[PDB]
Order: C-alpha cells, then structure tokens, then sequence
RNA sequence: UCGAUGUCGGCUCGUCGCAUCCUGGGGCUGAAGAAGGUCCCAAGGGUUGGGCUGUUCGCCCAUUAAAGCGGCACGCGAGCUGGGUUCAGAACGUCGUGAGACAGUUCGGUCUCUAUCCGCCACGGGCGCAGGAGGCUUGAGGGGGGCUCUUCCUAGUACGAGAGGACCGGAAGGGACGCACCUCUGGUUUCCCAGCUGUCCCUCCAGGGGCAUAAGCUGGGUAGCCAUGUGCGGAAGGGAUAACCGCUGAAAGCAUCUAAGCGGGAAGCCCGCCCCAAGAUGAGGCCUCCCACGGCGUCAAGCCGGUAAGGACCCGGGAAGACCACCCGGUGGAUGGGCCGGGGGUGUAAGCGCCGCGAGGCGUUGAGCCGACCGGUCCCAAUCGUCCGAGGUCU
RNA sequence: CGAAUGCCGGCAUGAGUAACGAUAAAGAGGGUGAGAAUCCCUCUCGCCGUAAGCCCAAGGGUUCCUACGCAAUGGUCGUCA
RNA sequence: CCGUGAGGGAAAGGUGAAAAGAACCCCGGGAGGGGAGUGAAAUAGAGCCUGAAACCGUGGGCUUACAAGCAGUCACGGCCC
C-alpha cells in the first residue's frame, strides 16, 4: 500500500535509489497504490553518475510492497521493502535492468517487460 | 452556573407528567411450598430454602 | 441446526492429507503458479517457516525466504493445489510458535537460532519407510 | 421464484480449482410451506416457510396443522417467501442449483448504541492540536438559526445493526444436499447461527 | 461493541485474579459463601475447576491449585477433604442461591455458594 | 439586538440553489475524424492529494472525467480548534515634545463537566384499532443508493487536403462511495500460553504467587469487534418527460413538431432495487386459538369476582441490548456455569532419570496449561409458583 | 404593590438529574446490635514505606481516654466516630 | 457568623386561666404516633395563639391518549352536585 509520501527502494539501473511516491496513477481520487499500479515518484535519493537525477519527477511502477498482495488464488506475498522501477511515460521501464524480486501481477497490469526482465518473478 | 441551563420552570403538568413512569413496580412474592411466607422466586428466604434448603435456624 | 461446525468439516471434502506436518522449520518446494496461458508452471520456494496459522481447513502458514536482495514472505494455504511441499530440514527447534523474529534481524542470527530440532530430524528420518522388503511376501 | 429459509453456520474458503472462493454456509434447510398465501384472499402470491421442527410442546395456539405435512410449528419461526408458489411440498435447495444468484436477507449483527463515527463513519475529529472531548463526536449537526432545526434525515449515534439487510447477486457456488446445506460466495449477513432467507435473484 | 464474548467482570485484571483467589480461600475453607450474585456466577466457574485440579490428585495439580490458594494448609484441607469428597461428581461442584433479606443498604442481590454434599 | 446577536479561517457534519466544472442528452459550429467552441435541457451522483500563507482567495506540484460558483448568521465555537483578530507584556518602523497610536508588522496570550423545551438520532411504557390473543404480511407514506473511468473487440475500418482516429454497441478490469461479513491477509484480544527482570512472600532447593502502563515488560495469541481484507451494490427494465428531432395536418388551397392527434427522446421524474413502515385514528388484510351471565336497575352490568387461548412477574441466558425492549430457554430442559471430546492458542509443563563443576542441555513430551469457539453430557443453576387475561348489548 | 438584574423570609423548577471529593482494592467467617458493604475481631488481598511511618516545633485548643447514646455533623448507612 | 485587622454584623417573642406540660398501656430501638388522661378548647401538645399564600400531598366530581396552544373568552352540547 503505497501512498503519497512513500519511499521506495527503487530497483533498476537510472540513478534512483529512493524515490517518493508523489501520487499514485489510478482512477481520480486513489488512495493507495498497490503492487503493480503506477506511481508519480520524485527521485530523493542518486546513484552519482545516474540517469535521473535527484529531483526528476518521474512515474513508477510498483514492484514490490511491505503489503501483502492477496493473489485471487488464496495465498499472498509478501516482501521486504516497497520498490518501484523507474518507467519512461508510455509505461515502458527506463533502466537496462533491474533487481531483486518482483511480484507476478505484473503480467496481468501489462509490464511484461518488467516481468522478463526481473531475475525472480516471485 | 454554566453552559446548560434550563430556559424554563418545568410546570406541574410536565414535572408530573414526567414523574409518571419512575412509579415503583410492586416486588414479585410466592408462597414458599413449606410454609406460606411470601418469598420472592428463586430464593432461599428465611424459612426453609428449597426442599432440603440452608437453614437458618430450624431441624 | 445442531451442528453448526460439523457442518463445517463435513462440508470440507477439500482438505488434503498428504502434505507433511511440520512445524515451523523449513519447507522446500512447489506451488501452482499458473500463468502464460499453460498450468504446468511448477515454481519452487525456498525458504524458512515462519508461521502456522491454524482454523483446521485452510490453515495458512508463511515462509519467508530472503530472494537475491531482500525477504519475501509467502503464505500459502496449505489445501489448495499445492503439488509436493516436502521440507529440507525439520529443523529450528522453535521455542517461538509464529517466528516472526527473523524479520529485524536477517542474517546469521537466523542460523544461530533456528539451530537445530534433532529430534524430529531424527524421527522423521529414522521413519524410513524405503528398506528392501518388497516383492518377497 | 426460487426462496428458501436457512441458517448461516459459518464461512470457508473453498476452491474452484484456481481460486479460493471465499464461502459462507448457509443450512438452508427442507422447510415446509406451511401456509400458501393465495393472491385471491390476500393479494400476496407468497408462501409462508418453515423451519427445525422440534418444539416440545412450545407449540402454543398457532398450532396449526392444516398442511398435510405441517411439521409442528418451528420455533425456528415462519417467515415469507414473497413471489414464491412451490409445486410438490417441503422446498428443500434442489430449486438452487449451482451458478446462479441469490438474495441473502438476514437480520445483522447488532452494535448496541454504536453511536456515530461507527454508524455513519464519520471524520470524527483530530485527536490531538487541541481539545479533547470531541474526538468522536459528530460535530456540527445543522446551521444557524435558518434553518434552526436538525433536518430530520440527519446522521447521529442510534441503534446500529440488527435490521434486515440484504446482500444482493451472490453466487451459489454448491449445494450439498446430502444434508441440505446451500454454499454462496460472500458475506451472507448475521452471526453464525442466525437466520436468513434466500430469494431470487434480482438481476433479472 | 463488547459481549459477543465470555467471563463478567468489575475490578481490573489483577484485582478480578485476587477476587476470585480471595473467594476461594473462603469457600474452600467454610462451605458456604454469600456474596453478590454477579460475583458468585463467576466464583462457580473458578471454584469448579479447583476442585476438578484438585480430583487429579498428582503433584502437578497440586502445584496448579497452589498456583491460584497461596496457602498450602488450606490445599491439605481441600486434597484429604473436599477432593475425595466427590469422586464421582463429573463437572458441576458448587451451587449458588439467591437470597432474599438483600444487602440491605446498597440492595444487592446476596447469593448463597454451598459446595454440595 | 450594546441588562451582549462570540467574531476570520480550518476541522467535523452537512443540506440546498442552478446561473453546470465533469458525468447524461441536444442544437448550431469557421463540426473531415478526434477534438473542441458556444448555447439549450439537466443537481441524481460526484467535485482529489499536496507545497506556501492564519488565510477565505490565490500561486503553483502531481493527478483527474471534474478538481463548480455560491447560499445556509461570509452555514457550523450550549461541536472543537485560536493560527489570525479585539485584552493586558514585549519589540521594530513610524507619527507624536510626551503619555501613547497605527486593518503596520513581530513573539506571547484562561475559548466556560451537567440540555429544561423544541429539533434530531435511537429505544421504550401507556392506550387505541367494539370481541380477547399468537403468528405472518400487504405498503399509504417515507428513507437509503443513485457514481464514473480505463482497456479491448467493434476496426485501428468509417472518416481522412489526412496517418490521427470515431459514432452504434458488447465485454473485461479498475478508482473512490455505501451495505454486510471473519473465510483469507491483517490488527486488537486486560491474563489464554510462554520467556525474562528486580523485590518480597509461600517453604530452604525446585516450583509458584504478589507488585512494578489502571497488563511489570517482551513474544505469540482463538472467538469477538474491525479494515487495510473479503463479497456484494450503483443498474438492467417499464412508463411519462425536458431540451431537441419528428410523423400526420389545418388556421392561411403551399408548410409547420401543433391548435386535433400521435412518436422518439436525458445519469433527470415516477415505479422498479434495498430498508423502515397500520399511531395509515385511513389504525388494514390472512391463518390459527378461546368464548357466559350466575350477579344490582329505565338490564348480558358502563362495574367487579372467578375464565380460557395466551401474555406477563420471576429465573437461566443471548453475535439482542445503556435500562427497557427483542429473541431463546425453565426439568418434558442442553439455556448458562461445570466436566468430557474436538477445534484453537501457546510451544516439549511439572516431576523423575541421564549428561555437564555449573548456567543449562537432554529424553518422558506437541507435552502441559487452556477465554469465549464447535458439540456432547442434568453434574449445578433456570425449584416453586404468583398475577393479569373475554365473556361483545351495538346498521 | 407586580415589576426596581428590588430586600428579607418561604417554597418550587432544574431533579431523583449531576455528583458523593483521587482508577491504592477489596473478599469472606464469626460476633455485637432492633437494624449492618460501612462497627469490632479473625484470615487472606492490596497500598505507602525520603511515607500515606515515627519524633519535635508552628498552629488548633480537650478533638485525648473511658462509659452511655445516635436526632443532629460524617456527601450513603452507622451500634462507629 | 464573616474579617488578620480596623470593622461589618444577623435572625430568633407569643402553649394555656393554671403546667393541669400528658401517669398508664399498645406499636416502635428510639423518635414519632394511637388509645387513656388534662383542659373550655390538645388539628392549644411544647421553640406549641391566630396560623394565609406559594408549594406538596390524599379522596371525590367533570375531563382528556388524531391532537396545535399568550392557554383565555363567547356560543351551544354532554355529565355530578
Ligand atoms: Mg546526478
Ligand atoms: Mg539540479
Ligand atoms: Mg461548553
Ligand atoms: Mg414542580
Ligand atoms: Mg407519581
Ligand atoms: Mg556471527
Ligand atoms: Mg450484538
Ligand atoms: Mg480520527
Ligand atoms: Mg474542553
Ligand atoms: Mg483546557
Ligand atoms: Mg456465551
Ligand atoms: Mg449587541
Ligand atoms: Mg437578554
Ligand atoms: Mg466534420
Ligand atoms: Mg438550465
Ligand atoms: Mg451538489
Ligand atoms: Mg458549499
Ligand atoms: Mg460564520
Ligand atoms: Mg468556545
Ligand atoms: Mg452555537
Ligand atoms: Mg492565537
Ligand atoms: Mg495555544
Ligand atoms: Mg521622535
Ligand atoms: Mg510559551
Ligand atoms: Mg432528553
Ligand atoms: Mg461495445
Ligand atoms: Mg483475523
Ligand atoms: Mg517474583
Ligand atoms: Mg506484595
Ligand atoms: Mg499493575
Ligand atoms: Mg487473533
Ligand atoms: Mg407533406
Ligand atoms: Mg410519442
Ligand atoms: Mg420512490
Ligand atoms: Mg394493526
Ligand atoms: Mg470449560
Ligand atoms: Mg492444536
Ligand atoms: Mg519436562
Ligand atoms: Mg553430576
Ligand atoms: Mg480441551
Ligand atoms: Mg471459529
Ligand atoms: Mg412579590
Ligand atoms: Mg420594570
Ligand atoms: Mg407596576
Ligand atoms: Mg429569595
Ligand atoms: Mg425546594
Ligand atoms: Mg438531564
Ligand atoms: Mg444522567
Ligand atoms: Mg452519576
Ligand atoms: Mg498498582
Ligand atoms: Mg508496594
Ligand atoms: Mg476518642
Ligand atoms: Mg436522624
Ligand atoms: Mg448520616
Ligand atoms: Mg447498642
Ligand atoms: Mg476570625
Ligand atoms: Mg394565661
Ligand atoms: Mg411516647
Ligand atoms: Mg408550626
Ligand atoms: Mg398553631
Ligand atoms: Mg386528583
Ligand atoms: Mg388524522
Ligand atoms: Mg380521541
Ligand atoms: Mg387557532
């Protein structure tokens, strides 16, 4: 369940180590963003040499929440710390890689990109 | 002295009116099956108690 | 009517004895993963066991592995279509019954103590059933 | 049209092979009809339903045995099936069968005086900056002195729950007649032992 | 919305623990009790399963009533005289009584715990 | 109104208007399509989260379909905040010879347990409904909800001086918002279990208890209640409509939607959906049960005394509940408490034996303890009872 | 005399309503007595223990103690004070 | 009584002729009663003559539970005196 004011460990090569969820992109009035929704995220954090820099207003998607995300099929996941990848706006992902798990209502939210690119779609 | 106050005397039509229902209810009694005190239900009163009851001062 | 629960396990023709019972040890194995358009999709979970939670059906327990950066906690139902959840090391020895201490520290003190429950580790062993005393009698 | 007298007994997530339908079980039992409320002497075209028929002689004055199979009269009390006209006698769940939507109208679970913020959810008030007393309180109930009156329809602390409610389009999911159990998908409302009617579907 | 639930109460937790311990040192000892009614209701339950630890005669039960009657001349008393006394009685020990000639002065119900013979 | 109408803003709760910001219709368009512009109908639903300011208002940020303009004592202080402003203190700029003054800033600055009546939310008692009662229910009249987006197929084809992209429909997901519920996830769980401290006590060791947030603390915690969880809901569908387009057609031999007529047509209106609801004196209906007159007249007598069918009183209670009600029970009884079993929570109890100088580790032991849950079992408690309760004559 | 937010006295209403003056905490068995949760005793329970314990000044003045009482004062009752 | 103090500063009369101020019962712990007695009178019985009104009761008549009001008034009608 991220919210605005979030940090967000991010996972991928940009330049983004953390990034405050700003508003998350759902319907008109949203209240949280769960796993695999878009988030608007202001980058506080920089890998020095980074792509986006500390201050770059950037949309996200979620990759992983503290949340557990109650898959349809009973079970849930749960992971460690919120992440978020970095997404250039045509809802296409910015950095060549990206790091530890992901969750697999990827897929299904339409980031398939993430999801072969994610060395453990958990 | 403060914030809620009564605008008016509360005549006798509604200070009685609404004494009515703070009338006593009359207390529940049953003749006790040993001997014909009016015990109330349900209670070893002093005569006997129940059949074989806790006595307070009989054989 | 009167039997207001039994009702309730009678109702449950879904559970599903045959998975191990274990305590919260260490269970090693797949899930039902179904995605891509084909079901045969059979992906292992490592990882410790943090919790049993218990309603008699659908008792859900975690297990919390630490995948390639940072924990994940996964908690499966434990009736579903779950194939073979078999455990690598009836291990721990557990004073905590739901273990969720390993989340502030994750590191060796996870080794140091979910050290070792050599009883049932021997037991559950020592249940081998797997001699050669087949095809004689 | 398809009603049924039942006890919610508790709920179980069950699976449909690739989810957990999470359902509740409702004991919707055989109840006899014990008074077929004809459209020419009422107006009703209903049918009065019955339920558990152990009543040691706790069947006072509507003794009523003028149904050939009447059961003596439940305790577990008559209730209606509105539209309702049976066929044969004792309506059992075999008029359910397993993917369509019922009703579920059941008496809730009551919260006593769960006055507002509970009721009504409201914002209640800040729990810190300042005072103190009004941190559930409703607050402003009305305006000045136009219209200087509450306007009547206004959301205050009152007697939350226990009135009839009505979960609308819940799937049947199974019927275990081998004893009479009825299985919908979601929150049938009451405790779990309280008593529901199960109707058609309003859907069409 | 509370009482969807068990046991009654009136004090706190510690003062609730060490009403009921105070209750059946008395009854333990006498026989008959007269408190409240509200207080008696919930003195059969603890009272009852004092007696039943004690109908276990090992020590472990022993040390289970010591848990609760800190006094151990008074758990002698119980072990060689109100244990054996039922031996048969599954479940069910005390009985409480209502009363009239309440407590006057307050006008609450006074209640009448015997064990039983 | 100065023998006081507390005053700006925010919070909370709203409710209304339409002169509409979306959403639904529609007309023109300098409307290829997509957009849009403007205007007509249209409040039923909405109308976000932030940064700054005491701010309403603004400027922005990120969205959104839209981030409405107002009213309601610039709604709302017997609801709250006081940041501001109108108290004393202080200071700065300034004016003043000066005390002092400044909608000129700056820091600080008591915002008052009890609701009498109406109002409202609830829940009752009385009496009524020409018999008296147990049930059940029609629904007069209300009230609640009334949203809306994205994606896909339509097809990337109609259209396209362009390559963007439909109308008409149909699915699938979302976003809030409401109802309901513990199955899940997740909280709490006040003593259910465990560990540990320090001290004191029981009995020295062991074991245990008291006290240390009214739980010592810490780790867990079933039921319960709950949302962040789950399942639902918005409607389809009639009918009449607004704007707007009609068909037929005169007055006026032509036309014109109109004067006679009749059709489409809006999230709007009524009914549909959900809930209350016969106190709807209009007091309903249906099914069932019980029914003398003996007594005091210008008479089944208006008043009582015994009546039943029933209802209370009482008691055991309850996912019912402030009380009262409501529902369940009262020996024929599983209603509460107990015990027994199971679920469940804890996590190998105590004791013994063995290993170790020893703190401890070991087996016995998933043992023991066990709050509600699910059921059994009369073992205890609902024993006993007492009191109301028609006898209907009337067009 | 009808008014002066009049004055003095009385009695209302508010109202059997708010409260009863520390969330240190009580429970039982005997007494005594006409009468008891409240008085006495017993046995547990709790609370302070750099005091909620002792001692002395300040102050108050007989509250000390015993016996007979309970109208009045004890925010209830009271045999107790 | 208030005030440290200077000072302020109250209320509070009436049994009957005479105490003849109630012996003795009965209820009650007593207070208080009811008898008996006193006295012309005891609703003259003790901080007691008369003892109004507000107020608070009880008994009776009329009246109200589909009603709306500055509480009345006028009009009829009903019902006990
Ligand atoms: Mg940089
Ligand atoms: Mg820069
Ligand atoms: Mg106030
Ligand atoms: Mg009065
Ligand atoms: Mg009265
Ligand atoms: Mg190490
Ligand atoms: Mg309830
Ligand atoms: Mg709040
Ligand atoms: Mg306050
Ligand atoms: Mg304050
Ligand atoms: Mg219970
Ligand atoms: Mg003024
Ligand atoms: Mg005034
Ligand atoms: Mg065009
Ligand atoms: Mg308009
Ligand atoms: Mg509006
Ligand atoms: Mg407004
Ligand atoms: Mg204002
Ligand atoms: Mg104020
Ligand atoms: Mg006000
Ligand atoms: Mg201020
Ligand atoms: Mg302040
Ligand atoms: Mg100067
Ligand atoms: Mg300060
Ligand atoms: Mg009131
Ligand atoms: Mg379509
Ligand atoms: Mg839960
Ligand atoms: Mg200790
Ligand atoms: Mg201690
Ligand atoms: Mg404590
Ligand atoms: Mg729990
Ligand atoms: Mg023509
Ligand atoms: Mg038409
Ligand atoms: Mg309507
Ligand atoms: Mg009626
Ligand atoms: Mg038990
Ligand atoms: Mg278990
Ligand atoms: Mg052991
Ligand atoms: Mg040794
Ligand atoms: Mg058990
Ligand atoms: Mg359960
Ligand atoms: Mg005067
Ligand atoms: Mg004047
Ligand atoms: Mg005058
Ligand atoms: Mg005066
Ligand atoms: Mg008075
Ligand atoms: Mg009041
Ligand atoms: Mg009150
Ligand atoms: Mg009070
Ligand atoms: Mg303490
Ligand atoms: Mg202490
Ligand atoms: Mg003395
Ligand atoms: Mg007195
Ligand atoms: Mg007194
Ligand atoms: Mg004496
Ligand atoms: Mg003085
Ligand atoms: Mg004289
Ligand atoms: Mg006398
Ligand atoms: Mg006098
Ligand atoms: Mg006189
Ligand atoms: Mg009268
Ligand atoms: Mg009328
Ligand atoms: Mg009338
Ligand atoms: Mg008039």
């Amino acid at each position: 369940m991220i919210q605005p004011q979030t940090y967000l460990e991010v996972a991928d090569n940009t330049g983004a180590r953390k990034i405050m969820c700003i508003r998350v992109l759902k319907g008109s009035n949203a209240k949280y963003a769960t796993v695999g929704d878009v988030i608007v995220a202001s980058v506080k954090e920089a890998i020095p040499r980074g792509a986006v820099k500390e201050g770059d207003v950037v949309k996200a998607v979620v990759v992983r929440t503290k949340k557990e995300i109650k898959r349809p099929d009973g079970s849930a996941i749960r992971f460690d710390d919120n992440a978020a990848v970095i997404i250039n706006n045509q809802l296409e992902p910015r950095g060549t890689r990206v790091f530890g798990p992901v969750a697999r209502e990827l897929r299904e939210k339409g980031f398939m990109k993430i999801v072969s690119l994610a060395p453990e779609v958990l | 002295a403060k914030h809620p106050v009564p605008k008016k005397k509360t005549s006798k039509a509604r200070r009685d009116a609404r004494r009515s229902h703070h009338a006593l209810t009359p207390p529940t009694l049953v003749p006790c099956p040993e001997c014909k005190a009016m015990k109330p239900p349900h209670t070893v009163c002093p005569e006997c108690g129940y059949y074989a009851g806790r006595k307070v001062l009989e054989v | 009517m009167n039997r207001g629960a039994l009702i309730k396990l009678v109702e449950s023709r879904y559970v599903r004895t045959d998975l191990p019972e274990f305590r919260p040890g260490d269970t090693v194995r797949v899930s039902y993963k179904v995605k891509e358009g084909n079901r045969t999709r059979i992906q292992d979970f490592e990882g410790i066991v943090i919790r049993i939670r218990r309603n008699g059906f659908n008792t859900t327990f975690t297990v919390r592995k630490v995948s390639y950066g940072v924990g994940v906690e996964r908690i499966f139902p434990l009736h579903s279509p779950l194939i073979q959840k078999i455990d690598i090391v009836q291990r721990g020895r557990a004073r905590r019954a739901k273990l969720y201490f390993i989340r502030n520290l994750s590191d060796r003190e996870i080794r140091r103590k979910l050290r070792a429950d050599r009883k049932r580790i021997d037991q559950d062993r020592a249940a081998e059933r797997a001699a050669k005393e087949e095809a004689q009698k | 049209m398809k009603g049924i007298l039942g006890v919610k007994v508790g709920m179980t997530r069950i699976f449909r092979d690739d989810r957990a339908v999470p359902v509740t079980v409702i004991l919707a039992g055989p109840c006899p009809v014990v008074q077929r409320r004809t459209p020419e002497k009422d107006g009703y075209t209903a049918v009065q339903l019955g339920f558990l028929p152990q009543n040691p002689k706790r069947v006072n004055r509507p003794l009523k045995g003028h149904f050939a199979k009447a059961g003596v009269e439940p305790v577990r009390i008559l209730r209606e099936i509105r539209d309702f006209n049976p066929e044969g006698d004792t309506v059992t769940v075999e008029i359910f069968k397993p993917g369509e939507r019922v009703d579920v109208t059941g008496t809730s679970k009551g919260r006593g005086f769960a006055g507002v913020m509970k009721r009504w959810n409201f914002a209640g008030g800040p729990d810190s900056h300042g005072a103190h007393k009004i941190h559930r309180h409703p607050g402003s109930i009305g305006n000045r002195k136009t219209p200087g009156r509450v306007y009547k329809g206004k959301k205050m602390a009152g007697h939350y729950g226990a009135e009839r409610v009505t979960v609308m389009n819940l799937e049947v999911v199974d019927v275990i007649p081998e004893e009479n159990l009825l299985l919908v998908k979601g929150a049938v409302p009451g405790p779990n032992g309280g008593l529901v009617i199960v109707r058609e579907t309003k859907k069409a | 919305r509370h009482l969807k639930s068990g046991r009654k109460l009136n004090r706190h937790s510690s003062h609730r623990l060490a009403l009921y311990r105070n209750q059946a040192k008395s009854l333990l000892t006498h026989g008959r009790i007269t408190t409240t009614v509200p207080k008696a209701k919930e003195l059969r339950g603890f009272v009852d399963h004092l007696i039943h630890l004690a109908k276990r005669g090992d020590l472990h039960a022993r040390r289970l009533v010591l848990r609760d009657l800190q006094d151990v001349k008074l758990v002698r008393k119980l072990f060689d005289e109100i244990a054996p006394r039922y031996r048969d009685r599954q479940g069910g020990y005390t009985r409480v009584l209502k009363l009239a000639e309440r407590r006057r002065g307050d006008g609450a119900p006074l209640a009448l715990v015997e064990l039983v013979e």
